[PDB]
């Protein structure tokens, strides 16, 4: 699944070479921060230490990402 | 055989085979120049890529 | 082998031809190309393109004193086109703050 | 954890002489061990033609791990008609830039090594036994167990094994009486026996002896940092025509 | 369309050269009169080369590979897409190394490159470590769909072929694991039916140029390269790229010492080309001897071979019975090592392989000892089949016939001749021993062994400008007996066949010499038990009295018992060639279409006679062969077949035409 596709998908959900950069953009914008959010999860997981980032890692995650944005 | 027995004689005639320290910086020089604007031009859309030596 | 042997009553120019036909190869697809490209500076591309040789000459050595302030405002673009070629190590330099130290792969390092 | 590769050297290269200039080639100093061996000395192994000359050399920029603990053994001996052999661990590539070394420097040819079946039986016989202070022969029992893999029709048989726990081997060694070498002397003649199986013959795979070691068809893989002499003795040996 | 159709009839047949190419792929980029969608069939349905792009053409083409930016907004861009069916077509068919590195970084593009930088990467020295970097870079991007397994494609070529590099392994297991697209970068189609129409763009004009029937072999290497992948002042003798450069570098050039590289393994440079020539040029810059490298690789991997520690000896042995083909002294180095009893223990085949490639080109620098060590050997092995017991054990014959083999080079010679005759007797008395060739268990590969060393003194015999000793041309009576006391008929097409180069040598010695006593015995035994019939009345047939053959024949059923004797002493009854006169007299009958036919399968007197009397009366008139009116005109007739040169047994009639006078006047 491509950036662009990922920008192909906002489309999709949203609705030409100023959109097609805006859009692309967008996508890069939600690529970083599904990117933020694995972060924080791995972060998570070194709090706890075990061998993987479980589940309420990226819960944790989520809920650090909202508290601060 | 007879090949053989003249390359011999044809190398025993020859003269024996025969410091290069800046030659060698000179040619790290040019490894960089080259591929350097090898890269460059390919990325600034050069409108003539040819041999950069 | 009987050519040899004529031959015999005969290298490293080859080597300084090169790098000097290089060098100055070097100065003219900067000077004639890239900066009047960009077109930044007001168009004084003599100015831009002397601030592009110091940038070269520093590239070519791979120096760590490539840094992003130090590239200007009219050519970080070129940094940003650098970037683009990914030729050079993209350094995330954690030693100091926007002033990265990025450079060039050494195309010399054998390994 | 401890994999082994082994290849074989075709000239007794004196590798101290060199070893600077390898130490340059490298960008470190490595270490140079030198014993002088007599690995078979029990009596019907033999007296002499024991002097094994051992190198223990190391790339050990550090020894966190297998690959920076990744050591060199190179054992040899001029009666040898191919004089030595050698032996590494770890997936550093180091170990390839070494080799490259020594082929180019000495002029020497070097190949990979493999093991038979009845290598592989006595190289096992060799894992277990220790000698103790007393220059004593003594003997660790392990729970060996045999892994083969046939080749049969539609897959009919793919595979199958043969576990024997220490009390087994150590009673079957026992029943054989006094011995050195029990899985050759004791053990497969008993297996024979019991089922008419030739455990020589038999496509062998593998022979585990759990919590020590296991010997493969292109590996030796240890649970101690280090092979004792007489696994290296025997890989000599085996090298030979 | 009619543009385009101007140029699908140009480049169906005409082709598209070079600057042709150079031309439409401007056109395309620079004009509008090609529409898109055509252009991106023209590129791979006209682009037909006469042979491999040249590099200015690809520099040419590479500009329109380019792509804008804030700063090349000036530049006319080609499509991507059109790009990458450029590519596609660039597939199809040293700086330019260092530019297609930069054509892959190209997203759309990557896949289509990764044939283009490999078939850049044919050297060691192409490759360089730093390139990884930028490769490994793109294959860690997002949006590179296909830069991973196109990285992988292009680490795994580099990774073998550099043969000595930090460990940049790993960094190819960082990339991608599943490998997805992997699988088809390394499986690279080359568009068939475009290949079939190139392929007679190839073969219409010009040879020697990407040639039409090396397309598949050279598609093949190119397959291959993709395919193996996972499937100072001084010079380096590995650096050289060519003949002239290693004429113009000769004093600068030093032979690295890494022996196995150089024993064992398109417009660039091939160094298996010129590896060809490294065994041969370390021989002459240093001067062959002891210390020579391919001496001691080539007999090192030969003891591995002999030892069964070699992971393939027929991958190794062409190259060693190949070289040591040559360099008589290590010739000789592997026979003296090689060539005893204790190897042909350890393995026959490989020892028979080998010593049969070798010896046939070998030259003894000692003529003393030689054929002592020689039939000492020989010896052995011929006991080694006879202790073994199986006719399979055929290593004896298959020696005595390279051995013989090479003895014709020892009889080219003007010295070391007697010791090939000896040698070449001494060898004949074993094919001649019963046990080996019994005429009840006729093992052929003792007659065809035989033959061709009597061949070899019919070529002596002819060469006879070299004078010889009386001894050891004659092949004497305990041989001659022994082929006559056999039956095979081409044995006996040699035995008449060597006598007549032994008769080209009678005339020169004096009637009473024993040697041309012995001579004159065989063939008038020969003659009398062939042609003239009168065996009973000789002194003994073969050295044996016929007070025998009467008294054999008792205890011996026959037919017709009327003639027991007579049908022995004629080749229309002697065994092999009397099944042989039943073929002839059929094409005899068969050539004078007669009506009339021989009744009986064997000929003889009495079956000749028995089928006339009943058609006496007509056989005056015609119904059967004319030139024929006894039993003796039929085995005329059955030699005059065989005096032409149709016949594989001719010389057996022919040779003994010239003693028998009324035989000499037929033929």
């Amino acid at each position: 699944m491509d950036t662009e596709a990922l920008a192909n998908y906002l489309l999709r959900q949203l609705s030409s070479s100023q959109e097609y950069n805006k859009k692309l953009l967008l996508a890069c914008g939600f690529q970083a921060i599904l990117r933020k959010i694995l972060l924080d999860a791995r972060t998570r997981a070194t709090a706890e230490g075990l061998r993987e980032v479980y589940p309420y890692h990226i819960e944790a995650a989520t809920q650090a990402f909202l508290d601060s944005q | 055989d007879e090949l053989m027995s003249k390359l011999i004689e044809l190398s025993s005639k020859f003269p024996k085979p025969t410091t290069a320290g800046k030659q060698v910086e000179v040619e790290k020089e040019n490894e960089t120049i080259q591929e350097l604007m090898i890269a460059l031009q390919i990325h600034s859309g050069y409108t003539n890529i040819s041999y950069t030596i | 082998l009987q050519h040899q042997m004529t031959i015999m009553d005969s290298h490293i120019r080859t080597r300084k031809a090169r790098n000097k036909e290089l060098w100055d190869s070097l100065a003219d697809f900067l000077k004639g190309y890239l900066v009047p490209n960009l077109d930044d500076n007001d168009e004084s591309i003599d100015s831009l393109t002397n601030e592009v040789m110091l940038l070269m000459k520093r590239l070519i050595e791979h120096d760590l004193n490539l840094t992003l302030n130090d590239f200007s405002s009219k050519t970080i673009p070129i940094y940003r086109l650098l970037l683009r070629a990914n030729i050079i190590t993209v350094i995330e330099g954690s030693t100091n703050p926007g002033t990265k130290y990025i450079k060039l792969i050494d195309f010399n390092e054998t390994s | 954890p401890y994999t082994w590769k082994f290849l074989g050297i075709s000239k007794q290269l004196s590798l101290e002489n060199g070893i600077a200039k390898l130490n340059q080639l490298l960008n470190l100093e490595v270490d140079l061990d030198i014993q002088t061996i007599r690995v078979p000395s029990d009596p019907d192994g033999g007296t002499a033609a024991d002097e094994y000359i051992r190198y223990e050399m190391r790339l050990d920029i550090s020894n966190l791990d297998e690959g920076t603990y990744s050591k060199f053994i190179f054992l040899g001996n001029s009666k040898m008609e191919v004089p030595m052999f050698l032996c590494y661990c770890g997936t550093d590539n180091r170990n390839e830039v070494v080799l490259q070394w020594l082929k180019a420097e000495y002029g020497v040819i070097m190949w990979p090594i493999k093991f038979e079946q009845k290598t592989m039986i006595k190289l096992a016989d060799a894992s277990i036994v220790h000698v103790t202070k007393e220059n004593i022969e003594q003997i660790t029992w392990f729970s060996s167990k045999l892994y083969f893999e046939p080749e049969t029709q539609d897959k009919n048989l793919r595979q199958f094994s043969i576990e024997i726990p220490r009390e087994s081997c150590e009673g079957l060694a026992l029943g054989y009486g006094n011995t050195m070498h029990p899985y050759n002397d004791a053990i497969v003649p008993y297996i024979y026996n019991e089922t008419g199986m030739a455990v020589e013959r038999l496509p062998l795979t593998s022979v585990i002896l759990a919590g020590h070691t296991k010997i493969m068809r292109e590996s030796i893989v240890t649970s101690t940092r280090s092979l004792r002499n007489r696994v290296l003795a025997v890989v000599l040996q085996s090298i030979q025509f | 369309k009619t543009t385009l159709s101007l140029l699908y009839e140009k480049s169906k047949q005409y082709g598209l050269s070079s600057p042709q190419l150079q031309a439409l792929v401007r056109l395309l980029c620079e004009t509008s009169i090609i529409d898109t969608v055509t252009k991106v069939y023209i590129v791979e349905n006209c682009f037909l080369p006469d042979g491999y792009l040249t590099k200015e053409l690809l520099l040419e083409i590479i500009n329109h590979l380019g792509t804008p930016t804030v700063f090349s907004r000036y530049r006319i861009q080609t499509p991507p897409v059109l790009q990458s069916a450029l590519c596609k077509w660039l597939v199809h068919v040293n700086i330019s190394s260092s530019i297609w590195l930069h054509l892959w970084q190209f997203s759309f593009l990557q896949k289509w490159i990764t044939p283009l930088v490999i078939w850049q990467a044919t050297t060691p020295v192409d490759v360089k470590p730093w390139k990884l970097s930028i490769i490994k870079r793109c294959a860690m991007h997002p949006g590179y769909r296909d830069a991973p397994g196109s990285a992988t494609l292009i680490l795994q070529r580099f990774q073998c072929l550099v043969g000595a590099s930090s460990q940049i392994t790993e960094s190819i297991i960082t990339i991608n694991c599943n490998r997805k697209t992997l699988k088809s970068h390394r499986n690279l189609k080359l568009d068939a039916h475009f290949l079939s129409i190139l392929k007679r763009i190839l073969s219409r004009a010009h040879p020697a140029n990407f040639p039409a029937d090396t397309v598949q072999n050279t598609i093949d290497m190119y397959l291959s390269e993709i395919h193996q992948l996972g499937a100072d002042s001084t010079v380096s003798l590995w650096d050289v790229t060519s003949l002239e450069q290693l004429a113009q570098n000769w004093p600068q050039l030093h032979i690295p010492n890494d022996v196995d590289y150089m024993m064992k393994p398109r417009k660039v440079m091939s160094r298996d080309s010129l590896k060809h020539l490294y065994s041969s040029i370390i021989l002459i810059k240093n001067s062959r001897d002891e210390s020579s490298s391919p001496y001691e690789w080539c007999i090192w991997q030969l003891k591995r071979c002999f030892a069964h520690q070699i992971e393939t000896p027929q991958e190794v042995i062409p190259i060693i019975i190949s070289v040591s083909s040559m360099d008589n002294k290590l010739s000789s180095r592997i026979i003296q090592t090689f060539c005893n009893l204790k190897y042909l223990k350890l393995d026959e085949l490989t020892l028979k392989k080998v010593c049969g490639g070798i010896l046939p080109l070998w030259k003894p620098e000692l003529i003393s000892g030689t054929r002592e060590f020689f039939v000492k050997f020989m010896a052995s092995i011929f006991m080694w089949s006879t202790r073994d017991g199986h006719d399979n054990n055929c290593t004896f014959s298959e020696t005595c016939f390279y051995v013989l083999q090479m003895i014709t080079n020892w009889v080219l010679d003007d010295k070391l001749i007697a010791l090939g005759l000896t040698l070449l007797h001494d060898m004949q008395s074993l094919l001649t021993l019963d046990k080996i060739f019994n005429n009840a268990t006729s093992n052929r590969f003792s007659t065809m062994a035989f033959i061709s060393s009597l061949d070899i003194l019919t070529q002596l015999s002819k060469q006879t400008k070299s004078d010889y000793a009386i001894q050891y041309l004659i092949v004497g009576p305990d041989i001659m007996n022994k082929v006559f006391s056999s039956d095979d008929p081409l044995l006996l097409s040699a035995a008449c066949r060597y006598l007549v180069a032994t008769k080209n040598k009678l005339m020169q010695y004096p009637s009473t010499n024993k040697f041309v006593r012995m001579q004159n015995q065989y063939i008038m035994d020969l003659t009398n038990y062939l042609y003239r019939n009168k065996v009973l009345s000789s002194k003994s047939l073969f050295g044996v009295s016929p007070d025998f053959f009467k008294q054999i024949l008792e205890n011996l059923y026959i037919p017709t018992a009327d003639f027991k004797n007579a049908k022995f002493f004629t080749i229309t009854g002697i065994p092999a060639l009397s099944y042989i006169c039943i073929i002839i007299l059929r094409r005899l009958e068969t050539a004078e279409n007669t009506k009339i036919k021989f009744t009986s399968g064997i000929i003889n007197e009495e079956t000749f006679n028995n089928f006339f009397r009943v058609h006496h009366d007509e056989i005056g008139q015609h119904g059967w062969i004319k030139g024929v009116n006894n039993i003796h005109d039929l085995r005329v007739k059955i030699l005059m077949h065989l005096s032409n040169t149709a016949n594989p047994y001719r010389d057996i009639a022919a040779f003994l035409f010239t003693y028998l006078k009324s035989l000499s006047k037929y033929s």
